[PDB]
RNA sequence: AAGAACCUUACCAAAUCUUGACAUCCUCUAGAGAUAGAGGACAGGUGGUG
RNA sequence: UGGGCACUCUAAGUUGACUGCCGGUGACAAACCGGAGGAAGGUGGGGAUGACGUCAAAUCAUCAUGCCCCUUAUGAUUUGGGCUACACACGUGCUACAAUGGACAAUACAAAGGGCAGCGAAACCGCGAGGUCAAGCAAAUCCCAUAAAGUUGUUCUCAGUUCGGAUUGUAGUCUGCAACUCGACUACAUGAAGCUGGAAUCGCUAGUAAUCGUAGAUCAGCAUGCUACGGUGAAUACGU
């Protein structure tokens, strides 16, 4: 994954929707699409209403979930057993 | 005074260099026995040496490239029997008795379409 | 899948290659461009009892040896007809001005012209049994050593595919030693495509 | 559907991991090989002919 | 098989003891197309039973392989609801594969570190008419010695 | 010097493999025998149905056939005549000077 | 014994030292370097003297107990957190992204079978 | 199918369009991105019936 | 390496294997058995080559096509997801359950291919994937590239083990806008089932069965799949 040149990958609008608001007080619920985007560490106390392909299912962001994608925060299937 | 008898087994070419004189076997300017991992190789090697009574009179010069080590044993031990007819031409009368002078062409078979590699073919059910 | 395909079979051994030319690189469009020619030839030179299409290339020049059962019919009125067969293909790409038309006398000795010859009386709802005898009884009295001619799908209209197929003399197409012209064409219907196949050997 | 998968083939994508090959003949889109531009299918059709310069049946 | 006989492929002789006997031993002991171990199996076989008997390795050899090789066998006649077990005498060609592959097999079966050690100790015992070699014959005759009632359904 | 030519057919590098160093030795000049190169055979596995009968495999192949001849004592006659290659448009010459 | 551990004697240093969680053969092998034992010696044929110079390099690596809470915590973060590795650890499943459609026995555990 | 992260994808959920994705004649700015702003007969259909 | 081109290779042409021959069994003749050269003997061995027809077998999703429908949709562009979901059953393979082995070091012997913005040497750094600079080669010239099984020694001493490497944790490499769904790999930690498989079952009579690696097509990246290439390499096949 990435490299240590490349370091971390986040969307190029996506965190622009990230520094647009931290000069204010309240969080927003962004809409998201990029799966792909490394939560990083500016992402914290922020709803992510990130597309799981039908949905977008909030994600208030912890410490601890930065470093991975918040593709990994957004379940796509869906199973209830056999 | 090199008696030239090429001998080719499966993808190997030997240039027998039959030279006067009694020693080793010095295939690609090494002895047989650093050269070929066994004996029974090098039995077979001097096979045309003992059917016609020539053993060790000879140093082989031998050139052989290509193929593994049994190949390039026959090889050589074909080379031989087509030099040992180059130093005296009046040597096949136990050559063909003994089969030496025929170039085997027992070389591997075709990856036949259809059939799992080789002749074989693969696992079969029914359904 | 019972035959082989005659002309694959024979090609480099009796018969030659249509498209003879070299390119280590630039083969993609260089092929491409063949079939582009050859393409818009089929339906410029259609009416034209045109059997085989050979396209040579050498200098940065494409050479078109077109062989017709009908010249003057391409060529024109000394050459009229021709040249707007040559600008035509020259706006394409490249320049192409060597275009030989070479005569095919023997029409119903040709396979591609026997095979057009019978699909498109077939589509003027003709007997599919009476094309076959006649173009067979054509090149049989040309001298042709055997013909075979077979038409398939919906014969005379039926609901049911048929395959209505006659021989004469001698076509052997498993001796390699012998050149035997196949052409396949099709007759388009209302009830349907048609299937036309001929076996002349020479 | 075809017709609009193969301009859009033809057109030029954004990125270069995008594009694909396409068999121009037809517009195959698997097994096209890339020194002719041609799908297993119309490779044989044209050599059948001997449209495509220099190949033969291989009988080794 | 139905088309007359198939001849078959000869071997050469050891290159140590000058026995094809010997040469043929390899040719089972070899797995996956190994010869190289198949050789030294062999060869650390022979030698190891110098040491424990004292006799020379081809004559303790020569010694085993005549107390494995069976004389008589028994094929399969069919009349019915009872299967004809019919004893046939060994051809000479049968018997040296058969013994041979009853030396290798039942040392293969037995183990006390390896298989030069079990082929060795195989081959002593063999001509001390013990072992599971000298067993799969003497089961052999005595199934030929009780359907002598068969004999003459030899086809 | 190193004249060298690739075809797709044989017979034209057979053919080619001639009429060059005789329009070498047209002039006054020593040209090298032609040298068979080893021959590049691509080959081409495809399926011959149209869909799943898998196992059916037609075989093609498309041998370059290679020569060198090498012209030893290059006259101005024959860097005149070089020009009269009577290549049959699928012939490839590459003469490397 | 090397901190609580009891390797298995009559074994050579390299191979026994491995039977300590957390310690393979490529880092026991890094002990030998540092401490001068020639990899050879069995445990029962070792010197107090070179058990200490061992047990002080063992300590300095990851050895024992921590190694066990380290990957733990790990596991349970992911659990917290509820990424997609994690939620297939709560639900036995191949947390890489292996197929599980057929063949996935060394998570899913027991073949308990379902009649047609 | 001799090559599923996007593509391939023909499948699904959103953002969309309707002479069209394609014939044939008549450098900045938001925005997931498409795309947007600024510097008419006809087409098409991996739709059905091997 | 100068020089030769001798040998060997490379690729064009050209000999040879035709029951010519010698017997003997059939002289109803074809034929059959043995023998002689000869490299090859009885269609020398393999490949391509698949008749009439059969199965309304497969393909309207390669393509075209009669008819039937959609035609602000059954058409069309984008982002995300899915095609990889998992109670399980089936087919096809791979890996092992070690001592003819594991490991540890040295030490050999191929074939066939591919390569231009590709193959990418040599050097340097990194445990290693790999990275930095790079010569040469449009290639019998340079690169992939090193075959490995194999040989020689040392170590283990039958143990779920110095067998086995599934599965997890951590830190990384490459490619790609982007490896979370869902890539290949590299290190360190872990260490599953598995002690040679029941009833049944398939393949094969030579360079085959078995065994070891190499190459290519596709391809930014991705094969235990497929197609090809060689190395080692059994044996009874009496008999119907």
């Amino acid at each position: 994954a990435r490299s240590i040149k490349k370091g971390p990958f986040v969307d190029e609008h996506l965190m622009k929707k990230v520094e647009a608001q931290e000069g204010s007080e309240k969080k927003q619920v962004i809409k998201t699409w990029s799966r792909r985007s490394t939560i990083f560490p500016n992402f914290i106390g922020h709803t992510f209403a990130v597309y799981d392909g039908r949905k977008h299912v909030p994600v208030y962001v912890t410490e601890d979930m930065v470093g991975h994608k918040l593709g990994e925060f957004a379940p796509t299937r869906t199973f209830k057993g056999h | 005074v090199e008696y030239r008898g090429t001998g080719r087994r499966k993808n190997s070419v030997a240039r027998v260099r039959l030279v006067p004189g009694e020693g080793n076997i010095t295939v690609n300017n090494r002895d047989v026995r650093e050269y070929l991992p066994f004996e029974s190789l090098i039995l077979d090697l001097n096979q045309p040496f003992d059917v016609t009574e020539t053993k060790g009179n000879y140093d082989v010069l031998v050139n052989v490239h290509g193929g593994g080590f049994t190949g390039q044993a026959q090889a050589i031990r074909h080379g031989i029997a087509r030099a040992l007819l180059e130093a005296d031409p009046e040597y096949r009368g136990s050559l063909k008795r003994a089969g030496l002078l025929t170039r085997d062409p027992r070389m591997k078979e075709r990856k036949k379409p259809g059939l799992k590699a080789a002749r074989r073919s693969p696992q079969f059910s029914k359904r | 899948g019972q035959k082989i395909n005659p002309i694959g079979l024979r090609v480099g051994i009796i018969r030659d290659w249509e498209a003879k030319w070299y390119a280590e690189k630039d083969f993609a469009s260089l092929l491409h461009e063949d079939l582009k020619i050859r393409k818009f030839i089929d339906n410029e030179l259609k009416e034209a009892s045109v059997s085989h299409v050979e396209i040579e290339r050498a200098a940065n020049r494409i050479n078109i040896a077109i062989h017709t059962g009908k010249p003057g019919m391409v060529i024109g009125k000394g050459g009229s007809e021709i040249e707007k067969l040559r600008n035509k293909l020259n706006a394409l790409t490249d320049k192409k001005v060597h275009i030989n038309v070479i005569e095919i006398k023997k029409v119903d000795l040709d396979a591609r012209l026997v095979a057009e010859n019978i699909a498109r009386q077939l589509e003027n709802r003709a007997s599919f049994r009476r094309v076959q005898k006649q173009a067979i009884t054509r090149a049989m009295k040309l001298g042709a050593k055997g013909i075979k001619t077979q038409v398939s799908g919906r014969l005379g209209g039926a609901d049911i595919a048929r395959a209505e197929q006659y021989s004469e003399g001698t076509v052997p197409l498993h001796t390699l030693r012998a050149d035997i012209d196949y052409a396949h064409a099709e007759a388009d219907t209302t009830y349907g495509k048609l299937g036309v196949k001929v076996w002349i050997y020479r | 559907a075809k017709t609009s998968m193969v301009a859009k083939q033809q057109k030029k994508q954004k990125y270069a991991v995008r594009e694909y090959t396409r068999c121009e003949r037809c517009g195959r889109p698997h097994s096209v090989y890339r020194k002719f531009k041609l799908c297993r299918i119309c490779f044989r059709e044209l050599a059948y002919k001997g449209q495509i310069p220099g190949v033969r049946k291989a009988s080794w | 098989p139905r088309k007359g006989s198939v001849p078959k492929r000869d071997v050469l002789p050891d290159p140590i003891h000058n026995s094809k006997l010997v040469t043929k031993l390899i040719n089972k002991i070899m797995l996956d197309g190994k010869r190289g171990t198949a050789q030294r199996i062999l060869y650390s076989a022979f030698d190891l039973v110098e040491q424990r008997s004292g006799r020379d390795a081809l004559e303790v050899f020569e010694e085993a392989i005549n107390n494995i090789m069976p004389v008589l066998e028994v094929k399969a006649r069919r009349v019915g609801g009872s299967n004809y077990q019919v004893p046939v005498e060994v051809r000479p060609e049968r018997r040296t594969t058969l013994g041979l592959r009853w030396l290798v097999n039942y040392a293969r079966l037995r183990g006390e570190k390896t298989m030069e050690d079990r082929l060795a100790n195989e081959i002593l015992d063999a001509a001390n008419n013990t072992g599971g070699a000298v067993k799969k014959r003497e089961d052999t005759h005595k199934m030929a010695e009780a359907n002598k009632a068969f004999a003459h359904y030899r086809w | 010097i190193r004249i060298r030519l690739k075809a797709y057919d044989h017979r034209v590098i057979d053919q080619s493999a001639e009429k060059i160093v005789e329009t070498a030795k047209r002039s006054g000049a020593d040209v090298s025998g032609p040298i068979p190169l080893p021959t590049e055979k691509s080959v081409y596995t495809i399926i011959r149905a149209v869909h799943k009968y898998k196992d059916s495999r037609e075989q093609f192949e498309q041998r370059t056939h290679k020569r060198l001849i090498d012209i030893v004592n290059p006259t101005p006659k024959t860097v005149d005549a070089l020009m009269g290659l009577n290549l049959p448009s699928g012939v490839d010459i590459e003469i490397k000077l | 014994r090397i901190a609580g551990v009891d390797i298995p004697r009559e074994k050579r240093v390299v191979i026994s030292l491995t039977y300590i969680y957390g310690i393979g053969t490529s880092t026991a092998q890094k002990i030998l370097e540092e401490a001068n034992v020639s990899a050879d010696t069995r445990v029962k044929d070792l010197t107090d003297d070179e058990l200490g110079r061992i047990r002080e390099v063992v300590d300095g690596y990851k050895v024992e107990g921590d190694l066990r809470r380290e990957t733990n915590l790990n596991i349970k973060r992911l659990m917290e957190i509820s990424s997609y590795r994690g939620i297939r650890h709560r639900r036995g499943l191949p947390v890489r992204g292996q197929k599980t459609k057929n063949n996935a026995r060394t998570r899913k555990g027991p073949v308990k079978t379902v009649a047609n």
